[PDB]
DNA sequence: CGTCG
DNA sequence: CGACG
């Protein structure tokens, strides 16, 4: 799909492409998506955020040409898009607005994230995406993700036509079953049906460690 | 089976063939929506002199340079086996040994890859005849030739192809009706897995494109029936064997007979240089009685309105129609490109019956049959209509064309017309047809009378010598 | 498994 | 696709 990513260290694992040096985990890193010669796939080549700009990379807009932006922190999310580079006022406090309830979602999902990691561990969160009627994904940082999207939002219900699991991507929420043995679903929809994340009583100690504040927020994509 | 050359080891090992199965897997994966479009091939190989074992992997993208293998020599041939099951069912899913394969998601499908007196007394033009329906060689070459735009992984089974063949015939149904478009694209992928394509690194396109799935169903067809007529060849002097085995009598009418003019006039007027690059030569005729077609073509002896009209086929066809008859297509088949449904057609100008022959410039002799078709009342048409109900009282349909036979020209052979008339035009306003097409829906309705045997020569630099002096 | 090429 | 933590 696209061809640039963006996204925290996966594993201290990853060899720059430029500087040849071992990428820490967590650590924020771009990757630009090449053909593989080995088999039929796309690879990320991955780079520090440092070395990326010194290759001559010219990323006009980052959050529509990068994958994985708009999941990005929002403190790393300004400095991507200046690193990038180097009635209309009405319109513009009304996009103020907007930035400043974008920004209080951004960060209140990674303290939700971040809180979650100092209590539980990650048998606890694939248990909490079991109860409540979730699919539980490959990479304990996707099991996190979607752990504080249930709570946030709510239990994604399944699908409709194929009964897969929805998922959040970038843009909007992508199904991720199959209609069949031969070809995977493609229902993409910003307004999935979802029934109200239920904690277990198991976790109600750390449940009140969520100190509820469970609020009436909607998931805001970007236009 | 063959052994993968790129492990370099055809000539020192073989291909393992263990009871009832042979270790070589070719596997496809497809999926158009992302673009993807790989080959899995695995072996277990075997030294041909001693007791050594290997596994091959090859992976990567069909028809490309995109992709990868590895070679591993194993302890024991107990260890390959072992190895080998295990790599094919992390793969497909599906167990080595399982008569009901189930595709399972992400997962790759298997292919089902092809591999591998003299006292002769009749006259020598049915001998040549003979020679010339029943050529292993031809047949063997055109089967078995290495192909990789065509079979990026090799020749593919009858099984698979009639496969991909049912597959278009149900793309069609869903076109027809304004299917999903999830319907139409499992279909495609479903077919692009069981026919592999060099797309290079281009995404697969959908089958919606009907022309195009026209055209993939005549390529379907044409294996097909290359395939039957393969079948036929082995059964079990040998010319006699094989004229035995068309059930049929072949006499060669002599060159000065009058019937014999007859039949030449009918191929000269009615060859039309306007789309044939090509002139016809009559070389032989031949007189043809099948076992028992008069039997089962009495019911219609007596009906009005029988014509003698033109059927051209491939020669490798012709040996099956001797023995069968002309066939109609079955219900289950798609469509490849014929205006008026399912049946037995037959033209009145030998250019149009001709270009069904594709004679090429190196085998310029084609055959083309004449037959005593009772047609009775006429559905006359001037566009496409899939028929499968013939209106009351209707025994035959007439597709109309811009050129005719002058029917000022109609003779009476054996109570029969024959439209030996020259090109004219036919006075018929807003028809897509250029030539007649009449066309019959029961086999019984054609009497086959007589088969010729044809040189297309064609105006290459040749003629044109031959031509200007 | 999950990450990486 | 395989390789490795
Ligand atoms: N027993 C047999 N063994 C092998 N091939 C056999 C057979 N019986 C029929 N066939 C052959 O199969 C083919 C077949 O079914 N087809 C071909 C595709 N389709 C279109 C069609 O009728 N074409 C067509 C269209 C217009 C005119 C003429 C033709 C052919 N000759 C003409 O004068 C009709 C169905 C055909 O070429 C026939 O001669
Ligand atoms: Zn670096
Ligand atoms: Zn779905």
């Amino acid at each position: 799909d696209k061809l640039y990513r963006v996204e925290y260290a996966k594993s201290g694992r990853a060899s720059c492409k430029k500087c040849s040096e071992s990428i820490p985990k967590d650590s924020l890193r771009m990757a630009i998506m090449v053909q593989s010669p080995m088999f039929d796939g796309k690879v990320p080549h991955w780079y520090h955020f440092s070395c990326f700009w010194k290759v001559g990379h010219s990323i006009r807009h980052p959050d529509v040409e990068v994958d994985g932006f708009s999941e990005l922190r929002w403190d790393d999310q300004q400095k991507v898009k200046k690193t990038a580079e180097a009635k209309s006022k009405k319109e513009k406090d009304k996009d103020s607005k907007l930035e400043k309830a974008l920004k209080a979602q951004n960060d209140l999902i990674w303290n939700i994230k971040d809180e979650l990691k100092k209590v539980c561990s990650t048998n606890d969160l694939k248990e909490l995406l079991i109860f409540n009627k979730q699919q539980v994904p490959s990479g304990e940082s996707a099991i996190l993700d979607r752990v504080a999207d249930g709570m946030v939002f709510g239990a994604l219900l399944p699908c409709e036509e194929c009964s897969g699991q929805l998922v959040f991507k970038s843009d909007a929420y992508y199904c991720t079953g199959d209609v069949t043995a031969w070809t995977k679903c493609m229902v993409k929809t910003q307004t999935p049906n979802r029934k109200e994340w239920v904690t277990p009583k198991e976790f109600r100690e750390i449940s009140y460690l969520k100190k509820l504040k469970v609020k009436k927020q909607d998931r805001i994509f970007p236009p | 089976a063959a052994v993968d050359p790129d492990s370099g080891l055809e000539h020192s090992a073989h291909v393992l063939e263990k009871g009832g199965k042979v270790f070589s897997a070719t596997l496809g994966l497809v999926d158009i929506v992302k673009g993807t479009n790989s080959y899995y091939k695995l072996q277990l190989l075997e030294d041909d002199k001693e007791n050594r074992y290997w596994i091959f992997r090859s992976w990567g993208r069909v028809g490309t340079v995109i992709g990868s293998n590895k070679l591993e020599q194993m302890p024991s041939k107990e260890d390959a086996i072992e190895h080998f099951m295990k790599l094919y069912e992390e793969k497909t899913g599906n167990a080595w040994h399982s008569k009901n394969f189930t595709k399972y998601p992400k997962k790759f499908y298997p292919l089902e890859i092809d591999y591998g007196g003299t006292k002769s007394k009749l006259p020598k033009p049915v001998q040549d005849l003979i020679k010339m329906i029943f050529d292993v060689e031809s047949m063997k070459k055109a089967m078995y030739e290495i192909d990789l735009q065509k079979m990026p992984l090799g020749k593919l089974s009858k099984r698979q192809i009639q496969a991909a063949y049912s597959i278009l015939s149900e793309v069609q149904q869903a076109v027809s009706q304004g299917s999903s478009d999830s319907q139409i694209l499992d279909l495609s992928n479903r077919f692009y897995t069981l026919i592999p394509h060099d797309f290079g690194m281009k995404k697969p396109p959908l089958l919606n494109n009907a022309d195009s799935v026209q055209a993939k169903a005549e390529m379907l067809d044409n294996l097909l029936d290359i395939e039957v007529a393969y079948s036929l060849l082995r059964g079990g002097d040998p010319i006699d064997v094989n004229y035995e085995k068309l059930k049929t009598d072949i006499k060669v009418v002599d060159r000065d007979s009058e019937e014999a003019e007859i039949i030449r006039k009918y191929v000269k007027n009615t060859h039309a240089t306007t789309h044939n690059a090509y002139d016809l030569e009559v070389i032989d005729i031949f007189k043809i009685e099948r076992e028992g077609e008069c039997q089962r073509y009495k019911p219609f002896k007596q009906l009005h309105n029988r014509r003698l009209l033109w059927h051209g086929s491939r020669t490798t066809n012709f040996a099956g129609i001797l023995s069968q008859g002309l066939r109609i297509a079955p219900p289950e088949a798609p469509v490849t490109g014929y205006m008026f449904g399912k049946g037995i057609y037959f033209a009145d100008m030998v250019s149009k019956s001709a270009n069904y022959c594709h004679t090429s410039q190196g085998d310029p002799i084609g055959l083309i049959l004449l037959g005593e078709v009772a047609l009775g009342n006429m559905y006359e048409l001037k566009h496409a209509s899939h028929i499968s109900k013939l209106p009351k009282g209707k025994h035959s349909v007439k597709g109309l064309g811009k050129t005719t036979p002058d029917p000022s020209a109609n003779i009476s052979l054996d109570g029969v017309d024959v439209p030996l008339g020259t090109g004219i035009s036919s006075g018929v306003n807003d028809t897509s047809l250029l030539y007649n097409e009449y066309i019959v829906y029961d086999i019984a309705q054609v009497n086959l009378k007589y088969l010729l045997k044809l040189k297309f020569n064609f105006k290459t630099s040749l003629w044109l010598e031959h031509h200007h002096h």
